[PDB]
């Protein structure tokens, strides 16, 4: 759908304009849940290769931590890139064509007739 | 013949080592410190505190309350010669009706 | 909502760093914690629904289920720490974890403010059922039973999906919330037929409707206690749930679009508790009962009139607590004979007093005796339905008068009569048993004190 | 009285070559654990 | 000693333990770096000083 | 791993330590030939390595604190309850010959590690080419069943396909009388049970099966009983020995390099050991199986991988 | 097989690959499936046994079948254009020809037939690569020719897919059939929301890809090719079989796993395109493949098989195989639903 959108500078992970956004904060959600999936996959790691589950490695399952969250905040910089790509290309062409999108006449509930249908 | 299998293990009687059993677990302590816990933290916290608690809501979903306004609405209406209810909810004068 | 939800999620840590003697003790003792900072729910007003945030609320409807919800893990704890007895300790642990995990699955589903992550909530629920019945059930037939469990499921909510996903196109949300202010009449037409269809059939396969009902007498009998308990208590109540939540949306095409459903439901409950008078097996007597009684529900939602929602989340609570206790009931008598065969063990009155006492108490509020909340949740039902057709009366008086007699059957089957001679394994009571027996008893009796807090939105 | 687990009846089902053997696929034998046939 | 034959893992492979802490903290220390060059380019471009 | 395709890369070549001496030697004989220690002479004139014959605690020897577990764990079987009821019911009978070529499996399998890794050669005795000839002596005498002949044929099928022959089989003539004459000066009394026709089973599968079929892939010696008590005319014979026959021929750095990784990766070694073909002698229930693996892992050094167990002394697992 | 020489094979096959992926001209694309075929050849020949040599047959005339109807379309879009440019065609046929090319190339019913076949033939690493690095070549041109892709054709394509992917893994025990008919459904779903968003096209394939990886990555760590072997499992390794579990119901959609997020996001871009029976019959479809993943599911996981006796000898000998990323992938083959809107990155 945006794939003309990003194609005159192409392959490009988080474009300049980017940089005009917020990044997302160190404290995210978001950022939390792929540093436990980090967590969960340190732990899948010592399972299955029959290590002491939460005490084996600490080393790898820092990495482990580390790696999602490395990742996931650069992840997480693109998705919100997107979107905010997205609601910039609807709001500039809503604004480029008000014939496409009128302002509708909103009636209140006195005008509003609705059909009545009785549960008896 | 058929395959190499445990045979079926009798069922236990948690009354044979221990005849003082809750039924919680074999261990006697640990038996009986289940047993405190599901009946502290069951009857003595859940129970009667959440009893107490729901007996002492304040004003579950304001129905005294609504009591209470009625007996106002009442009142000014008894007094200045109104009736009690209306049939319409809302003022006729504040509806347009689709004409015909 | 999240006051909730962390906690049972610290459950899960709480049963895996636990000592190995510890973790039925631990995860009993936080969950009726948890259990009782559920009654802050109650802050429940007359017009508007406890709204937390964006993603949950909670009205009057979904707080008596998340209570019961909560307060049916520490039961569902008790009842199964005795047979996983010799189990795996890590085996026991992901039995514990997927408790844990349906609770966790069910808290969010009945507090989920918008429909898709309500839908997503309900059908993971499936997962740790499935787990369950198919891994710690005893019997082979466990294997089928959880295809079908799985698969009425499934076929049911699938088209469910895509229906709420075209409201999604069509109101521009799902927040119910914003549904109740932007529902638009539903107009006869084909494609608002098979909206309501697939907007329905997933409840009605969950609730069970009759002749959908087939995979509940494999998945209950087959189940282990806890899961049998879940299964009767609450993941037949989503079904009634989301279609209290749904028929907002299926207004005025409802009107006529239940008649067939009513008809497979009044006719369904005296066929099901018919099946219960010639039942050999008690937890499929049990099973066929919770058939019966949750059809009253599916009557009292699709006529859609305040009295019967009224009735039909009383039911729904009080058939909880009943239908739970019930197979508790037939699980103690399980764990000494090891058959669920009825006719097997006679006489238990003679030989066990006060679970014969649990079962009067029990077989009396099955059949709905006043004033439980059991004859509150019927008897509101039955005025209701009523005052929708006065014939009704008769299909319902005639299910009371059945129900009455598989109750006692039951109670006369089990605990009256000459016991068998040859079983000679019959047990004294546990305590751990008349404690579960009266957890679910005693919460039962005293709602009948103050039952305005299971009566729902519309009290 | 203890739990049920697949006997060797219930396993010997899915050690065929198809799952539902009919009338056509009943001359198919398994085929070979490492997977070599022979020169022949 | 336990075993008849030394295993693979009797002893920690402090190369390897090195490599992974060092590797951990540069991408600590260079997400932190990241972080705060974007917190404060998106200050910049927009005027919040 | 220690090696794997990066050594291979890196300059690790097997042909670099094949020295004329890395030979895979095997002692054959019958239950009383006196091989044993013939096999140990070759091994300390040749300066080869001896393994000892693989019995039903060989895995126990090569894992763990090297002592035999309990017969429970390992072998589920018993060679002296075959010697007093080999007919018997519960089937030990091919559940023993079963863990027997599963363990000589493993032993062939280290014997070939060895040789591959060090370029030291191997002095086996009875091999995984020579176990067959006690399972037909077992079929011959209705010890086992013509089922067990199959699932031991297809095991070997598929197992033994994988390896290199040994250069050397060195044979020991020692007839039925003289084999039951050491086996009433062993004073062993489950041992004194064995049958003539038994061993007289196992020298003509020996003889017109075995030795056949090795004189092409292989060069087989064969020796009496007093002209194999002299070890240095034997081991003049194999000095003297013109290897033109056999696979070890066409053996390149490619080859070789994917059987040392086969030959190191144990589970890939005994992995068509355990096919599911239900036979009544080896298949264990699944209650059994559970209570077995459960009350293995509550062993000293057997719950965890080997650097991993505080119970036995491993340190620093934190960082490992 | 030399392991220089199967490094500079393996880079030559991802270079065909990637060739096709950044090339603007048509030529360049088909060298780029040419030297993608002639590469893999010798991973499905690894072992040498005369079922490689039948797989391989197969898959090159099936293979060679596909890249001369790939160029036949291509030369006619150069009569009826003139140009070369890897964008969409400009004649019907041309696109009728490599569409049909295409599904051949990856094995979309009723081109179907070689994928079980050359599946079964050949091991489980390169049947790995087969269903998932082979399929991302002709999936990015089905990608940049998609305003010339007839709909009907394409829609017909993926529900004969998912439909005869479904069907055809009811029947089997062996492992890699079951993977194979598996990979005919899921690239039925992917092919089905290509005209409508091709997002949710490339997040069908990378969470097909994780999936298939990870299950793959089981079978290998536990050297397993058929549903009895996979069912001893819990013997020797039981949080293998707790894995394929997690794995089996995540491809089977269930919600809160990860493969529930494709199929989702699928049915919401195909109902916001008013078509409502499709993703129905789509969704219903795709029980048959929950179906047979809960057949190994209950045989590996959720019941205990009887084992053998041999099993207690590979009690004492870990797992030496280098599981590669098979923590990460399970991880992320499962708990990836809450990061759902994370698919914006593929836009
Ligand atoms: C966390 C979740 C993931 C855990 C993975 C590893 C689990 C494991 O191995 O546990 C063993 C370990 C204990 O084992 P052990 O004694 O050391 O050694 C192994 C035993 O010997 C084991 O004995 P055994 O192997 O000899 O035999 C018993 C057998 C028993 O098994 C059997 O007999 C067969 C199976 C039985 C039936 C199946 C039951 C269901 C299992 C699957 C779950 C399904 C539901 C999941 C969701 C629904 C969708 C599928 O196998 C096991 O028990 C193997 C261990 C695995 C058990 C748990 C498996 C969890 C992994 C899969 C679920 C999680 C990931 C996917 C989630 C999907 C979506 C939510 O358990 C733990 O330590 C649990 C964790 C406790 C501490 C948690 C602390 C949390 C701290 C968080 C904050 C810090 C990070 C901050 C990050 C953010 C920074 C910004
Ligand atoms: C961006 C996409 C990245 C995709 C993954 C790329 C790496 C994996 C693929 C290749 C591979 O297998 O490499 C080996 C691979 C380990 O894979 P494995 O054999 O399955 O792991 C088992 C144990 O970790 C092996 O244990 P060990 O005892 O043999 O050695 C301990 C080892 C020692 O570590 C080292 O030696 C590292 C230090 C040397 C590095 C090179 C220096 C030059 O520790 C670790 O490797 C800890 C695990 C690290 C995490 C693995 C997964 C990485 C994150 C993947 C993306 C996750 C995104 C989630 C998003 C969710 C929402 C959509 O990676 C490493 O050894 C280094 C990982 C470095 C990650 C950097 C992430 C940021 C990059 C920018
Ligand atoms: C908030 C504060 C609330 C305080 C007041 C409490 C409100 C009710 C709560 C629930 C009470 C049930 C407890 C007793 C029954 C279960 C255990 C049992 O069988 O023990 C036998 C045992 C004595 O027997 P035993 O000789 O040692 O051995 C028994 C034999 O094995 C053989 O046994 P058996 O068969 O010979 O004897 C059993 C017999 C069997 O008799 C029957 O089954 C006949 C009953 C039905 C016909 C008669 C009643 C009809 C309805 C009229 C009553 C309700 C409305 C009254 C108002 C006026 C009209 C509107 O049952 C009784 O005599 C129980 C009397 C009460 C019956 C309640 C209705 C049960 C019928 C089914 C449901 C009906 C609708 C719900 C009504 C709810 C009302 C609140 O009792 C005890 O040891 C009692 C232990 C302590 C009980 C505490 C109760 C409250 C617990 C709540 C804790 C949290 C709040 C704190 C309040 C604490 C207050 C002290
Ligand atoms: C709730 C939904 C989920 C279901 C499962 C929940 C399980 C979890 C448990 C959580 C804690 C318990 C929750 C429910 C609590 C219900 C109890 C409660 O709150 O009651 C409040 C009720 C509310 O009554 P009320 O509304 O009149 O209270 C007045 C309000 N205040 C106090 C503020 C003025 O409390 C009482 O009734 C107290 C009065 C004394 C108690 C009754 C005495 C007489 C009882 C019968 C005596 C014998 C009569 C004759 C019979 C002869 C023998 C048969
Ligand atoms: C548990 C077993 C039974 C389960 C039953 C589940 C529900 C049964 C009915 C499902 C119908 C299909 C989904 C309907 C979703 C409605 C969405 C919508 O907007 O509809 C209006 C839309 C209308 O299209 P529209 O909204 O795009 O058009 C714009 C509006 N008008 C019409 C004014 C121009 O309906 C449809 O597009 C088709 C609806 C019918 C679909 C028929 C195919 C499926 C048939 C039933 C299959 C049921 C399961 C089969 C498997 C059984 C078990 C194996
Ligand atoms: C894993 C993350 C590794 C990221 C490394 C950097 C990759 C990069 O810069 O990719 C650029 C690309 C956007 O480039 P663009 O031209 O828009 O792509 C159109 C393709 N349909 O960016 C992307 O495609 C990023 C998203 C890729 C995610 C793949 C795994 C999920
Ligand atoms: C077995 C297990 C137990 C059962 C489980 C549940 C299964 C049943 C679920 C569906 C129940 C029946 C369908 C709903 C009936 C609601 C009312 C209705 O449709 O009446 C029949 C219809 C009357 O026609 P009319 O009202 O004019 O409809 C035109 C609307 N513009 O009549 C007609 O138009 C004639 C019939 C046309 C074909 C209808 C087929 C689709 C509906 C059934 C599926
Ligand atoms: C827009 C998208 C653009 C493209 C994005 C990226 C797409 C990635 C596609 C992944 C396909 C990976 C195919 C496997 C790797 C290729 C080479 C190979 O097969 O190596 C495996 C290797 C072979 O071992 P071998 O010795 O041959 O085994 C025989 C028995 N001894 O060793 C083994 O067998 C070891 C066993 C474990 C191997 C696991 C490998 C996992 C690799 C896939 C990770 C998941 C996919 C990447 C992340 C998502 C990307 C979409
Ligand atoms: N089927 C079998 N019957 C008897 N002995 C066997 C069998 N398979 C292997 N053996 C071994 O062969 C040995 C006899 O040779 P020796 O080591 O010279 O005493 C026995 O002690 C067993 O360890």
């Amino acid at each position: 759908m945006m794939t003309g959108r990003q194609a005159r500078a192409p392959l490009q992970f988080l474009p300049d304009e980017a940089r005009s956004l917020p990044p997302p904060k160190l404290t995210d959600p978001r950022l939390a849940y792929i540093g436990f999936l980090g967590y969960c996959s340190g732990l899948i790691d010592n399972a299955i290769r029959r290590r002491p589950v939460l005490s084996a490695g600490l080393h790898r399952q820092f990495l482990y931590i580390t790696s999602f969250v490395f990742v996931g905040y650069y992840l997480l910089k693109r998705q919100d890139y997107m979107y905010a790509v997205r609601d910039h290309d609807m709001f500039s062409y809503i604004k480029s064509h008000p014939e496409d999108f009128p302002e509708k006449d909103k009636k209140t509930y006195r005008e509003v007739f609705e059909e009545f249908h009785p549960v008896r | 013949l058929r395959w190499q299998e445990d045979p079926e293990p009798e069922d236990e009687n948690l009354y044979e080592k221990n005849p003082d059993s809750h039924g919680y677990d074999k261990d006697p302590a640990v038996d009986v410190w289940n047993m405190r816990v599901v009946f502290f933290f069951g009857f003595s916290i859940v129970l009667v505190l959440g009893s107490t608690f729901v007996a002492y809501l304040p004003d579950y979903r304001m129905q005294e309350w609504a009591r209470r306004e009625a007996e106002r609405l009442v009142k000014y209406r008894e007094a200045h010669g109104l009736p009690l209810m209306e049939s319409n909810c809302f003022d006729p004068s504040k509806i347009q009706l689709p004409e015909d | 909502m999240l006051k909730y939800i962390i906690p049972t999620m610290m459950l899960m840590p709480l049963t895996w760093l636990s000592k190995n003697s510890m973790i039925w003790i631990n995860t009993t003792l936080h969950s009726l914690l948890i259990s009782l900072t559920s009654l802050l729910l109650l802050n429940q007003f007359g017009d508007n629904s406890l709204n937390f945030s964006l993603t949950f609320f909670s009205d009057s409807l979904s707080t008596p289920l998340l209570i019961l919800t909560m307060w049916l893990l520490p039961l569902m704890l008790m009842a199964s720490q005795h047979h996983l007895s010799k189990e795996n300790l890590a085996r026991k642990k992901l039995f514990i974890s997927m408790l844990i995990l349906l609770q966790l699955f069910l808290i969010m589903t009945f507090t989920a403010t918008e429909l898709i992550f309500f839908y997503i909530m309900f059908e993971a629920t499936l997962v740790p059922t499935l787990i369950i019945i198919t891994r710690w059930g005893n019997q082979t037939e466990r294997l089928n039973a959880g295809l079908y469990f799985l698969f009425y499921t499934l076929a049911g909510s699938l088209p469910l999906l895509v229906a709420l996903i075209y409201i999604q196109n069509t109101m521009g949300s799902l927040n119910f919330l914003i549904l109740q202010y932007w529902v638009q009449p539903m107009p006869n037409s084909w494609s608002n037929t098979f909206m309501w269809l697939a907007c329905m059939m997933a409840f009605m396969v969950k609730m069970p409707l009759y002749g959908l009902h087939l995979w509940l007498p494999k998945a209950h009998v087959e189940a282990p206690i806890a899961g049998s308990m879940v299964l009767a208590a609450i993941l037949l109540k989503l079904g009634g749930y989301g279609m209290m939540r749904i028929t907002l949306l299926l207004n005025p095409i409802t009107d006529f679009m239940a008649y067939p459903f009513i008809m497979l439901s009044l006719w369904g409950m005296i066929m099901t508790s018919s099946i219960c008078l010639r039942q050999t097996d008690l937890k499929s007597l049990i099973a066929y009962s919770s058939v019966s009684h949750m059809a009253l529900v599916i009557v009292a939602i699709l006529i859609q009139t305040p009295w019967s929602y009224m009735g039909a989340t009383a039911l729904m609570i009080a058939h909880g607590l009943t239908s739970s206790m019930l197979f508790c009931l037939a699980n103690s008598n399980y764990e000494r004979v090891h058959s669920r065969t009825m006719i097997l063990a006679r006489g238990l009155q003679t030989l066990l007093p006060l679970m014969a006492a649990w079962w009067l108490l029990a077989s009396l509020t099955n059949l709905a005796l006043p004033p439980s909340i059991n004859l509150i949740g019927e008897l509101f039902v039955v005025m209701s339905t009523f005052s929708w057709s006065n014939i009704t009366i008769i299909l319902m008086g005639l299910n009371m008068v059945i129900t009455a007699l598989y109750s006692l059957y039951m109670l006369i089957t089990t605990q009256r009569g000459k016991h068998t001679h040859h079983i000679n394994n019959i047990l004294p009571s546990f305590t751990r048993e008349n404690a579960l027996m009266s957890l679910h008893m005693l919460p039962l009796l005293l709602l009948s004190l103050n039952p305005k807090i299971i009566l729902g939105p519309l009290y | 009285a203890r739990q049920w687990q697949p006997d060797v009846e219930w396993a010997e089902q899915y050690g065929g070559a198809v799952m539902y053997p009919t009338k056509e696929t009943a001359h198919w034998k398994p085929p070979p654990w490492n997977d070599v046939d022979p020169p022949k | 000693k336990f075993y008849i034959q030394e295993p693979p893992h009797g002893s920690p492979n402090w190369l390897k333990v090195g490599l992974t802490l060092g590797t951990s903290a540069f991408l600590w220390i260079y997400l932190i770096k990241q972080h705060n060059e974007d917190v404060l380019e998106y200050k910049r471009r927009n005027g919040l000083e | 791993l220690q090696y794997g395709p990066l050594a291979y890369i890196l300059g690790e070549k097997t042909t670099k330590k094949m020295t004329e001496n890395s030979k895979l030697i095997t002692v054959d004989g019958n239950i009383c030939s006196g091989k044993s220690k013939l096999a140990k002479e070759v091994a300390e004139k040749l300066g080869l390595k001896h393994f000892p014959e693989a019995g039903i605690h060989y895995a126990d020897s090569t894992t763990g604190d090297g002592k035999p577990l309990p017969v429970r764990f390992s072998g589920n079987c018993s060679l002296e309850k075959f010697y007093d009821d080999p007919k018997s019911n519960d089937g030990n009978s091919y559940r023993l010959q079963a863990w027997l070529y599963a363990s000589r499996l493993l032993q062939y399998a280290d014997a070939l590690e060895h040789l591959l890794s060090t370029g030291q050669g191997v002095v086996l005795e009875r091999s995984i080419y020579s176990d067959f000839v006690f399972l037909e002596a077992m079929y011959r005498q209705g010890f086992i069943r013509k089922q067990c002949v199959d699932h031991y044929n297809q095991v070997k099928k598929v197992t033994v396909c994988e390896y290199l022959p040994p250069h050397v089989v060195i044979y020991v003539d020692v007839p039925v009388s003289e084999v039951q004459s050491r086996i009433q000066k062993k004073g062993n009394p489950h041992e004194m049970k064995i049958t003539s026709a038994y061993l007289q089973d196992i020298e003509n599968v020996y003889k017109g099966t075995f030795l056949p079929e090795m004189s092409e892939k292989c060069e087989v010696l064969q020796y009496s009983a007093w002209e194999a008590e002299d070890a240095e005319k034997v081991v003049e014979d194999i000095q003297y020995l013109k290897y033109d026959k056999g696979p070890w021929l066409d053996q390149d750095d490619r080859k070789l390099h994917n059987l040392r990784m086969l030959v190191q990766d144990k589970l890939e070694v005994l992995n068509y050991t355990s096919i599911p073909v239900f036979l009544p002698e080896v298949t264990i229930g699944a209650h059994q199986s559970d209570r077995v693996f459960q009350e293995f892992t509550e062993l000293p050094g057997r719950k965890y991988r080997a650097g991993y167990n505080e119970d036995v002394g491993d340190k620093w697992i934190w960082l490992k | 097989m030399n392991p220089i020489i199967l490094i500079i094979i393996l880079m030559t096959v991802m270079l065909g690959t990637i060739i096709v992926m950044i090339s603007t001209h048509w030529l360049l694309i088909w060298i780029g499936f040419e030297m993608n075929m002639l590469a893999i050849i010798p991973i499905m020949m690894k072992k040498h046994n005369p079922r490689a040599t039948e797989a391989s047959t197969k898959y090159f005339l099936t293979q060679s079948t596909a890249s001369m109807l790939l160029m036949m379309a291509i030369i006619i879009n150069l009569m009826f254009s003139g140009q070369w440019t890897v964008m969409k065609l400009f004649n019907p046929m041309a696109s009728m020809l490599m569409t049909m090319a295409l599904a051949m190339k990856l094995g979309m019913a009723p081109f179907h037939f070689w994928v079980p076949e050359v599946t079964q033939g050949i091991p489980l690493s390169s049947g790995l690569i087969l269903l998932t690095w082979q399929k991302l070549a002709p999936m990015s041109v089905l990608y940049q020719i998609l305003p010339s892709i007839n709909l009907d054709l394409i829609l017909t394509l993926s529900i004969l897919s998912i439909t005869i992917g479904g069907w055809g893994g009811l029947n089997q025990t062996q492992l890699r059939k079951i993977m194979a008919y598996s990979s005919i459904a899921h690239m039925g779903w992917m092919t089905a929301v290509l005209l409508y968003n091709p997002t949710m096209t490339l997040l069908n394939l990378i969470i097909y890809i994780i999936m298939t990886s990870t299950m793959f990555t089981l079978f290998m760590a536990n050297s397993t090719t058929t549903t009895l072997s996979l069912s001893h499992t819990w013997n020797k390794a039981p949080i293998m079989t707790i894995l394929v579990l997690i794995t089996l119901l995540s491809m089977g959609g269930l919600p809160p796993l990860s493969g529930f997020m494709p199929k989702w996001m699928i049915i919401q871009e195909m109902t916001k395109n008013d078509s409502i029976i499709l993703p129905t019959l789509m969704a219903i479809t795709a029980l048959l493949n929950l179906y047979f993943y809960m057949r190994l599911t209950y045989s590996t996981a959720l019941t205990m098989f009887p084992s053998t006796n041999n099993m207690k000898m590979k009690w004492q000998f870990p797992t030496t195989k280098r599981m590669t990323l098979l923590p990460t992938m399970t991880v992320l083959s499962t708990m990836l639903l809450p990061l759902t809107p994370i698919l914006s990155i593929l836009e």
